[PDB]
RNA sequence: GAAUCUGGUCAAACUUGGUCAUUUAGAGGAACUAAAAGUCGUAACAAGGUUUCCGUAGGUGAACCUGCGGAAGGAUCAUU
RNA sequence: AGGGGAUCGAAGAUGAUCAGAUACCGUCGUAGUCUUAACCAUAAACUAUGCCGACUAGGGAUCGGGUGGUGUUUUUCUUAUGACCCACUCGGCACCUUACGAGAAAUCAAAGUCUUUGGGUUCUGGGGGGAGUAUGGUCGCAAGGCUGAAACUUAAAGGAAUU
RNA sequence: CGGUAAUUCCAGCUCCAGUAGCGUAUAUUAAAGUUGUUGCAGUUAAAAAGCUCGUAGUUGAACUUUGGGUCUGGUUGUCCGGUCGGUUUUUCAACCGGAUCUUUCCUUCUGGCUAACCUGUACUCCUUGUGGGUGCAGGCGAACCAGGACUUUUACUUUGAAAAAAUUAGAGUGUUCAAAGCAGGCGAAAGCUCGAAUAUAUUAGCAUGGAAUAAUGGAAUAGGAC
RNA sequence: GAUAGUGGCCUACCAUGGUUUCAACGGGUAACGGGGAAUAAGGGUUCGAUUCCGGAGAGGGAGCCUGAGAAACGGCUACCA
């Protein structure tokens, strides 16, 4: 990681997505980067601020990938009710 | 967990088991058996010498054709009768009737070589001056 | 081990040069001869309490123990004075990083200062070669019931 | 025959981090299942985790962190001895550097790196890396 | 899996989190003491017993009620069969099967079946003198096992 | 205290018989490979021109055939 | 070794067919096919998948049991049952999709959780031939079985796909 | 490769390799995860017993003191160097260790020995005093003896002792270097020197600390404990 | 009894043990045993007649004399080769 005197090596530090913390990967060819819209009253979807994530290829392989998404957005205020810890 | 008990205790089955099994690898069971003392016309030695009996021209295995002079000879230590293959371009000017001839292994763990059929061994020191030599004249033939 | 009789062979048997003087008067008549073994055993009460002689006993006799002191179950008390000591072991081999259940019998002569039956324990001792194949004393036989007085299940 | 509980933790575990569960429920669970977690807590590789004291044997409900890649459990304990310990990490660390060798000692069941520390070691249960 | 088919059953009695008494089932505990001890008389087995507790009376588990089991009270009261309960049944079950083949000269599937019977029978007894119910060195398997069973 | 002699004793050895093993004779007997421009069929590979195979019994130039029961490694993953 | 001997049917006959056919097809036909005493222990005895155990992915079906239904339906009034029906649920015999794992591949919810190699255990294999032979043991009334070599000998013999 | 243009034969020529060497034969280790503990395969490539039982063997649910604080020493860095490249405390932590009380004892006492105060008998040399103790009658035992009692027993594991030398790895040293050897090295070039280190070799013993892991056993006619 | 001394070491008498699938006993060894040698991850395999330590053996079997110490072989005594 750090050359002993501090001195970053290591570039490209990977994405890790945000539903399972398992890095996303160079050639992932599956994953992706969820955008979405931080928003406000009478038009108004605010330009230039999202509050963002990253779904690393595999979950969405698995199919189970939209709940976790749904989490996610729970989490981070922008959704309420959807999606509930006991199923 | 795949056969093996990963066990502790386990050990003497793991030990016997080994020893069970390694009988089927061939090296080890020649050592064991003693299949080189037995058989195998040499004493499991490198070079023997035996005496030309007759010279014979083994016709080669397929898709190579030739005849291949060789020599069947007998063996002094145990008294096998072998057939030993002679290298280059005749030689057999060189190897004669009745000579005392050193012969080697061929390169095959025993077994056969390339193309000759039921031969096993080169001759090296024919009389005592080595075919190569004699050949390449950098050393020549005593006498008779 | 010996069981009753006391003197019974073709000769006549007493622990040597240890004697007993008829001049005396002494209710106790026979003067035994123990001997206190050491290595932190209890001499048993029944070799002083007793009455046989014995003469490969580690107490009443001249056999004493020094060296190795072992332990382990018995399995053969079916000789006279004597016992197979089964010392269970295990034995590492390192291709395999792992151990044998490794058998080995002790035959131990027994003093008769014991009650000794089939899977005891015992802490044995060697000592003077005593015959043959037997060069260990059998010393404390710890177990000393196992459940024998409370075996019945009933209240 | 459920012989090795740890085993059987273990491997739950392992397919869970594998799917990309957030949490496992293990069947069993031990005194010595317990402090394999809390050695790997203490390292930050499991996050919270919940034994229920059931009325019976046990139950372990685990939080995942994802930082999770395999935990192994050696198949024997093998008894270890302290330069033993250098061999087994070369082989089963993928790093002179970092993850733990999960071996149990008298002094408790610790990682390696505190073993060697401590500069006790006994047999081998686990690791992480 | 099952000791002795290929079969893998997970038909079991359950058993409640609460080791404590369930509450407003009333009775007490002498009362149970005395109907166990009532049927102990009458030649019924431990487990009939407890049966019998849980269905007719106000009985969970006479562990949970009394504090001891059926099988320790029994004991207590020195009332409890010589050979356990369970082992005198497989054992009553094997002389039944050797019966069975007394007369049926040509049944291979009865006789492989009463093989597998002697087996359980040999491990139970097995067990039993390791713990110390069957008095060490009595094997139990056909001429007298007829003989024990009544 | 010398040869010598009675009894032991350890006992080499020697005459006997019977086990074994390394070996070389081995009258004859059937095998197996290597050689693969002999002889006859063509058995198998295509439904290989009777689908092949397995276990078994009988038969016979020879591959083999045929009973009986199994396989498909079948040429059928298929009937309201 | 007795019985019973219908059918079919190793052998045999016997007709064709064929260069030839004591092969295939046709017609008889003992042994055998049933069965009581015994034996023999082998089979492509195959799911060519050792047994236990845990876990990971759905899905309908289907058999076995079991609760939950103001469910339908039989009516002999309310019915109480059975037979369905729907939701489960254990246990099984399988199957269909996906592979996010395997695997050489064909394929596989196990052949998964194995170079990130370690749940417990049996047993078996070590290039092909020679050879499941020879010899020795054995267990067989025999046919045979279980065990089972080496000498030689050869660069392939194999698998699974593709053109 | 060779059946008339042979990159494989036989020669010459250049060339390549290694080189005072280099080739051939037979073993053997490596390669060989082709013998597999680490670490192999078994549907179809060889291979899962026809099936079940079963004795040895191997393997075996979970469970018995987990916690907190209090106080006391070590070892790394942090922060300065206080100093003529090193030095130790405070500011600071992690880190191992010990002593403890907690609802928690370390095998137990016969007497040595008490060492110091739980101490006080007179009180004071003395900064207006808990700055400071020479001192002898009730009484802390662990600061360890010797002497009994009786230690559930192992496997582990740490430290230790012994594991002959040579060999191996390795400390020093100019055998001219090197393999080596155990020497050498330095003065006024008118006698003084370091030297011949360490470390493994687990296995069976033996001694010691640890008490997780894996056993094993105690109190259920209690002839159980005090 | 013997021996330097213990011991089935041998003798007398009595008892019926002991070893074994956790491989006894056999059969092999082209087996003297270690220390070690080669092999260059980790585990390992092979190889150790041989410079050190043991142990046997002096053609083979025996038997002994002397002496502190030999069952000696550059010491005897047979017998076989
Ligand atoms: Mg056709
Ligand atoms: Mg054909
Ligand atoms: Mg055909
Ligand atoms: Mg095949
Ligand atoms: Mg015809
Ligand atoms: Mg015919
Ligand atoms: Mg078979
Ligand atoms: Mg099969
Ligand atoms: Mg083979
Ligand atoms: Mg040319
Ligand atoms: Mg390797
Ligand atoms: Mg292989
Ligand atoms: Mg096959
Ligand atoms: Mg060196
Ligand atoms: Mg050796
Ligand atoms: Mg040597
Ligand atoms: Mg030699
Ligand atoms: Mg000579
Ligand atoms: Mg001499
Ligand atoms: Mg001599």
């Amino acid at each position: 990681m750090e050359n002993d005197k501090g001195q970053l090596v290591e570039l490209y530090v990977p994405r890790k997505c945000s539903a399972t913390n398992r890095i996303i990967k160079a050639k992932d060819h599956s994953s992706v980067q969820i955008n979405i819209a931080q928003v406000d009253e009478e038009g108004r979807a605010i330009p230039g601020e999202y509050v963002t994530y990253a779904l690393s290829g595999y979950i969405r392989a698995r199919g189970e990938a939209d709940d976790s998404l749904n989490r996610l957005a729970q989490q981070d205020g922008l959704l309420k009710n959807v999606w509930s810890y006991s199923r | 967990g795949k056969g093996k008990p990963r066990g502790l205790n386990s050990a003497r089955k793991l030990r016997v088991h080994r020893r069970n099994n390694r009988w089927a690898e061939t090296t080890y069971k020649k050592r064991l058996l003693g299949t080189a003392f037995k058989s195998s016309p040499f004493g499991g030695s490198s070079h023997a010498k035996g005496i030309v009996l007759e010279k014979i021209g083994i016709e080669s295995k397929q898709p190579n054709s030739a005849i291949r002079k060789c020599v069947r000879v007998q063996l002094i230590k145990n008294g096998k009768k072998v057939t030993a293959f002679v290298p280059n371009d005749g030689c057999l000017n060189f190897v004669d009737e009745n000579d005392e001839v050193l012969l080697a292994g061929f390169g095959r763990k025993g077994k056969a070589k390339g193309d000759i059929p039921g031969v096993r061994f080169k001759v090296v020191k024919v009389s005592g001056v080595s075919l190569l030599a004699l050949w390449k004249e950098k050393k020549e033939k005593p006498r008779s | 081990s010996t069981e009753l009789t006391v003197q019974s062979e073709r000769a006549f048997q007493k622990q040597p040069h240890i004697f007993t003087n008829p001049k005396a008067k002494a209710n106790r008549k026979t003067k035994r001869w123990y001997k206190n073994v050491g290595l932190g055993f209890k001499t048993p009460k029944t070799a002083i309490e007793g009455s046989y002689i014995d003469k490969k006993c580690p107490f009443t006799g001249l056999v004493s123990i020094r060296g190795k002191i072992l332990t382990g179950t018995v399995v053969s008390t079916r000789m006279h004075r004597t016992i197979v000591i089964r010392r269970d072991y295990l034995h590492y081999v390192p291709k395999y990083n792992r151990y044998e259940k490794r058998h080995k019998n002790v035959p131990a002569h027994v003093s008769p200062a014991f009650r000794v039956q089939v899977g005891d324990i015992v802490t044995v001792g060697q000592c003077r070669p005593i015959s043959k194949t037997v060069r260990f004393n059998v010393l404390k036989v710890a177990s000393a019931t196992g459940k024998a007085n409370k075996q019945f299940a009933k209240f | 025959t459920r012989t090795s509980v740890l085993a059987d933790a273990l491997n739950a575990i392992n397919n869970a981090e594998k799917t990309g569960k957030r949490q496992v429920l293990i069947r069993p669970s031990s005194k010595v299942i317990i402090k394999f977690l809390q050695v790997m807590q203490k390292h930050g590789y499991i996050g919270e985790f919940e034994y229920i004291d059931d009325h019976r044997s046990g139950k372990i409900v685990v939080q995942l962190n994802g930082r999770l890649n395999k935990c192994g459990v050696i198949s024997p304990r093998f008894n270890v001895k302290i330069a033993d310990v250098e061999k087994w990490t070369a082989n089963l660390l993928p790093a002179r550097q970092f993850g733990y060798v999960i071996l149990t000692t008298s002094a408790g069941i610790m990682d390696h790196e505190e073993a060697h520390r401590k500069h006790v070691s006994g047999k081998i249960l686990g690791f992480v890396y | 899996g099952r000791m002795h088919s290929k079969g893998k059953g997970m038909s079991s009695s359950a058993i409640p989190y609460s080791r404590n008494a369930p509450a407003w089932f009333k009775g007490s505990s002498d009362g149970v003491v005395e109907q166990i001890i009532k049927y102990a008389r009458k030649g019924l087995t431990p487990s009939q017993i407890g049966v019998l507790l849980r269905d007719a009376h106000g009985v969970t588990q006479a562990k949970v009620i009394t504090g001891n089991k059926i099988l320790r009270i029994l004991k207590s009261n020195g009332l409890a069969p010589e050979i356990p309960e369970d082992l005198y049944f497989l054992i009553k079950k094997a002389v039944s099967v050797r019966k069975h083949l007394e007369r049926n000269r040509k049944d291979k599937d009865a006789k492989f079946r009463l093989i597998l019977i002697e087996s359980r029978i040999h491990r139970l007894a097995r067990y039993y003198r390791t713990v110390s119910v069957l008095p060490p060195n009595w094997k139990y398997e056909s001429a007298t096992a007829s003989a024990l069973v009544n």
